[PDB]
């Protein structure tokens, strides 16, 4: 109980401290300095705090910077991956072979040319042929091209 | 179209009668279908249609 | 003991570095030789930073205590006064006022703004080409030399007769005749501010940005006392204005019109002399071609027999050619050719010798080079089109 | 020995140097010690250092720095900075409180640089090319030989050719020689395409050309390979706001970069195409590009060599004759041959065998080489 109460009374005191900025690391320098873009304007180089291994501040990660004399003092949860954001914007509906129906030979061909090179890159090596890297899908609109690409 | 780039060209023609029936079954799985619906009849009634 | 000696040498280098300064280039730092910490502390404690603003107006400009309306860019506009170290006459109504923080008054007059793109055009390193590296265009060299150098070298011979030297030249000719070569020669030989501009460098994505940088270029030239500007590939922006019906080339025509007004308008153009290099001197606007803006149009026609012989001599000066040259035979054998063709012929003769693994290039090698560069490549030639152009 | 005494005359002066450097370092009064000066540098550079543009340099110890917010502070530049590598447009490190120029930046490269640079050696080599003996010889004389044995050219008194054009029908080994040159060369390889040069806004095309060649100079010795240069021409795209005339101005920027006012460093240009008649002759002129070399369709012997190269790794069936393919007397290309071999392997794995057969090769014929 006493620890709880003391925690509250020090809470009132330590909540008046300046809030810490959040900036995205773009590149890590030597001598314990990191290039950080602080939201929404400003690109600084901040000395890392002596509690964070600079090896963990890999580019494109959110980090807290102390209010006065910006000092990376915490690695916040990583920002949404740019690819994740791009795919969320595009919103290609998720697909699977069971949702696909009526084009089984086409499933087989796309399976060969996509599945096998990445899963079994030894069949092609034994055959002596370069792994296929380009697929083109003929067909009128809405016949399952994007569906099959997403499913594979 | 140069024969060195598109390692494979697949063709997705308009669904056959059987393909249309399969598509109709797949896309009707997700609704209350009253018992005994002739999805084959519906597929036949809609020729030359895409998925 | 050789390896021991190298090991000791590198250890000595490592120790010298470890005790003097080794690697600080990540944050663009300098070697510690020129580190005047004693002076930089006084600099930071005695020279306060100054935010750059612009003096908009001078309220009560009379001898009475004046007031200056400054506009600190993107920050705010204020009414301020001068520092007691700054004379009133040193500041006008358009100079970059350069005011301090904290009662924005500690003034430092500051020059006009120049776009970094425009200012990264002065020719700092002079080209390694000289007037002796250009052959077969003696009269063209004489005229260009007159216009660009002679007023800038001996102005007395012009003010004595009261002449205004021509200020503007258009070097025009097929692809490869010494246009850019002569521009480089002028830049090398000139003791003045040489500013190269590329027609493609005046195409900018936002309306009024080409004309804006033309204005900035010309006013920077004006700030400098003696300036030669050189618009190479002027075909890019310099084209006859056509109405069309969809507003095509309106922006490039606007920047060209800005250049026209800067060359000859309601203003003394200053001590700026301009070169225009082109291989299509048929699109250029008539206003641009007016001899108030391009006074001394020069044609870099394809060299005649004597010019081709001279160019062959120039390009074969440093080669390992054999005794008998017959460069006159080569010149007659490759007529209506360019200096580019001739240099390629010389280079191909050298490469034929190298391929044969010889150290002497002979007349047979030169004839093979002519067959390769003049005959075989005849189908890629630009002269048949650009002579009409 | 003479060289040993030279290195000794080096090491002795070096030892002299360390003796003097120490002597001075100790007689310094517990200050100015290299570490002490570095700590003072850290003290005077502030804990955060804002990155801002350098708009212009007025003189040593002064400069106008544009902060990220747009302010245009006229501020001193301290002894720390090299007073070098500083050109308008550069990034600069500014003390937070006084905005003093206390460092420089741009130690990183741009995404355009990363994409253009080929940070890899393509697996194809000159040995993997069959039939282009003269083309290989000429491209080597242009790109590799001047880099590996500059003595030949310097003694002969000539400069090597600046550019080479690989012109040939749709598939003859042009990009293949580009790949081989990239594989074998020690210079930095920068790959671009014509459609990739065709930009969207007005002035982006010329800007991209200038950026590409500036990167080439910065990374010199470099080889700039522009594949399908005729794409800047033949192809028309709606994204291009300016259109045909903006394309012309991009081509003019290419002209200037290939041979213009600025003196080039060590940047050899390779440029490939299958429609050389559409290129501007001014672009192709000898000063900018000499060595216009053709890539004709392989003859019978060359076709046999291509098939040997592309079947060297396949377990051809004993009955397979790599002669009917060649006997097919059409405009057969090396790309066609490779595609035939690859699709024969594809049918091999489809029908579950690891050995390719005559029937597989024939159905590959009928499939890819539709004739
Ligand atoms: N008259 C000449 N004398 C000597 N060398 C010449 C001459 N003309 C061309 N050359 C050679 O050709 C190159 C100079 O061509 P330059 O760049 O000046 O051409 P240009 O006329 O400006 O053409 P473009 O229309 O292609 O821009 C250099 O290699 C130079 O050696
Ligand atoms: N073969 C198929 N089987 C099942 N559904 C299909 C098929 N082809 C198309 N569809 C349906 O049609 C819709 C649009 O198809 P889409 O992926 O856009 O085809 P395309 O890429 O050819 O335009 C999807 O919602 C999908 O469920
Ligand atoms: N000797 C050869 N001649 C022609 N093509 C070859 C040769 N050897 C391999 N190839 C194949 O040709 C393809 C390259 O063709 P490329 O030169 O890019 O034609 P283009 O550039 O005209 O499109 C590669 O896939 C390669 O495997
Ligand atoms: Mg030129
Ligand atoms: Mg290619």
């Amino acid at each position: 109980l006493n620890a709880k109460v003391r925690l509250l009374r020090e809470e009132l005191q330590l909540l008046q401290e300046q809030g810490s900025y959040v900036g995205e690391v773009v590149r890590a320098m030597d001598k314990k300095k990191v290039l950080v873009k602080v939201h929404p304007e400003g690109k600084f180089v901040v000395d890392v705090d002596k509690n964070i291994d600079i090896n963990d501040v890999t580019p494109n990660c959110r980090v807290a910077l102390r209010n006065d004399s910006y000092t990376l003092h915490k690695i916040l949860p990583n920002k949404v991956d740019p690819l994740v954001s791009l795919m969320m914007v595009e919103k290609v509906p998720d697909s699977t072979y069971e949702m696909i129906g009526g084009l089984d030979k086409q499933i087989k061909e796309i399976k060969e040319v996509i599945e096998l090179p990445v899963k079994h890159p030894e069949l092609f090596e034994a055959l002596g042929i370069a792994q296929p890297k380009g697929v083109l899908l003929y067909g009128p609109p809405g016949t399952g091209k994007t569906l099959l690409a997403r499913a594979v | 179209l140069r024969p060195g780039r598109i390692d494979r060209k697949i063709e997705f023609p308009p669904p056959n009668e059987e393909a249309r029936l399969d598509i109709l079954k797949i896309h009707s799985r997700k609704m209350n279908l009253t018992r005994g619906i002739n999805l084959r009849k519906i597929a036949e009634l809609m020729p030359g249609a895409s998925g | 003991q050789i390896k021991q000696v190298e090991d000791d040498i590198q250890q000595l280098l490592k120790k010298i570095n470890e005790l003097t300064g080794i690697k600080e280039s990540d944050t663009g730092l300098a070697p510690p030789a020129l580190w005047d910490l004693a002076a930089d502390k006084q600099t930071l404690q005695s020279e306060q930073p100054l935010q750059v603003a612009r003096c908009t107006k001078i309220i009560n400009a009379d001898s009475e205590d004046p007031k200056y309306i400054i506009n600190v860019k993107q920050f705010a506009k204020f009414v301020v006064d001068l520092s007691d170290q700054v004379a009133p006459t040193d500041i006008e109504e358009g100079m970059r006022v350069g005011v301090d923080r904290n009662k924005y008054q500690i003034h430092i007059p500051l020059p006009p703004k120049i776009d970094p793109t425009v200012t990264m055009m002065q020719v700092e390193e002079k080209p390694d080409v000289t007037y002796s590296d250009v052959g077969g265009c003696k009269e063209q060299i004489e005229k260009l030399r007159e216009v660009v150098e002679t007023p800038l070298l001996h102005p007395e011979r012009f003010v004595n007769l009261g002449i205004e030297p021509p200020k503007g030249v258009l070097l025009f000719g097929p692809p490869g005749t010494g246009k850019t070569l002569c521009a480089r020669a002028v830049a090398n030989r000139t003791d003045a501010c040489f500013i190269r501009v590329i027609g493609s460098e005046l195409v900018q994505k936002y309306v009024g940005e080409g004309a804006r940088m033309v204005r900035e270029l010309f006013e920077m030239a004006r700030t400098k006392k003696a300036c030669l500007i050189f618009f190479d590939e002027i075909d890019a922006i310099g084209g006859a204005r056509f109405d069309d019906g969809a507003g095509g080339d309106n922006e490039v025509q606007r920047t060209m019109l800005e250049l026209i007004n800067q060359l000859d308008g309601f203003d003394p153009r200053g001590n700026i002399k301009v070169l225009m290099a082109t291989n299509r001197p048929d699109t250029l606007d008539p206003a641009l071609m007016r001899p108030g803006r391009l006074d001394r149009k020069i044609e870099f026609s394809l060299p005649d027999l004597e010019g081709r012989t001279h160019i062959f001599k120039i390009h074969a000066r440093s080669m390992s050619v054999e005794r008998d040259i017959r460069f006159e035979l080569l010149a007659r054998l490759c007529p209506n050719s360019t200096g580019a063709e001739i240099r390629s012929v010389c280079t191909e003769a050298g490469m034929f010798a190298i391929r044969a693994r010889r150290k002497i290039a002979t007349e047979k090698d030169f004839l093979e080079a002519v067959n390769k560069v003049i005959k075989s490549y005849a189908k890629f030639s630009a002269t048949p089109r650009y002579m009409t152009y | 020995r003479l060289k040993l005494l030279k290195l000794e005359r080096i090491k002795d002066y070096l030892l002299m140097e360390e003796e003097f450097i120490r002597n001075q370092e100790q007689m310094k009064p517990l200050e100015e010690k290299q570490e002490e000066e570095r700590s003072k540098v850290d003290d005077l550079r502030g804990t955060p250092m804002s990155v801002g543009t350098l708009e212009e340099i007025i003189d040593d110890n002064h400069a106008i720095v544009s902060t990220s917010v747009g302010s245009e502070h006229y501020v001193s530049i301290l002894s720390f900075v090299d007073k070098d590598l500083l050109e308008p447009g550069c990034s600069v490190l500014l003390n937070h409180k006084v905005h003093a120029v206390i460092g420089v930046l741009m130690d990183d490269t741009d995404p355009l640089v990363t994409v253009m640079k080929v940070e890899k050696a393509p697996q194809e080599t000159y040995a993997d090319i069959g039939g282009l003996d003269n083309q290989i010889q000429e491209i080597k004389e242009s790109v590799e030989l001047p880099l590996t044995h500059p003595e030949y050219y310097e003694e002969m008194g000539i400069k090597p050719p600046k550019g080479v054009i690989l012109y040939g029908p749709p598939g003859t080994g042009k990009t293949l020689l580009a790949k081989a040159v990239a594989n074998q060369t020690s210079a930095t390889f920068l790959r671009v395409v014509g459609s990739e040069l065709i930009q969207k806004y007005l002035g982006d095309g010329p800007k991209l050309v200038r950026e590409l060649f500036r990167v080439a100079e910065e990374h010199a010795p470099s080889i700039v390979f522009i594949d399908e240069i005729d794409a800047i021409g033949t192809k028309r795209y709606d994204s291009n706001s300016g259109g045909e005339r903006e394309i012309q101005r991009t081509m003019l920027e290419l002209l200037n970069q290939l041979d213009g006012f600025d003196s080039r460093g060590d940047v050899k240009v390779i440029m490939a195409t299958n429609r050389i008649e559409t290129l501007d002759p001014a672009l192709i002129r000898p000063g900018r590009i000499d060595r216009k070399i053709e890539f004709p369709l392989p003859d019978e012997k060359t076709k046999k060599r291509i098939f040997q190269i592309h079947t060297s790794r396949m377990t051809l069936a004993d009955d397979v004759t790599l002669d009917d393919l060649i006997m097919a007397k059409d405009d057969l290309s090396g790309a066609d041959i490779k595609a035939i071999c690859t699709e024969a392997g594809l049918m091999a794995l489809r029908e579950r065998r690891m050995k390719v057969t005559n029937e597989d090769f024939k159905k590959s014929k009928e499939n890819v080489l539709y004739k």
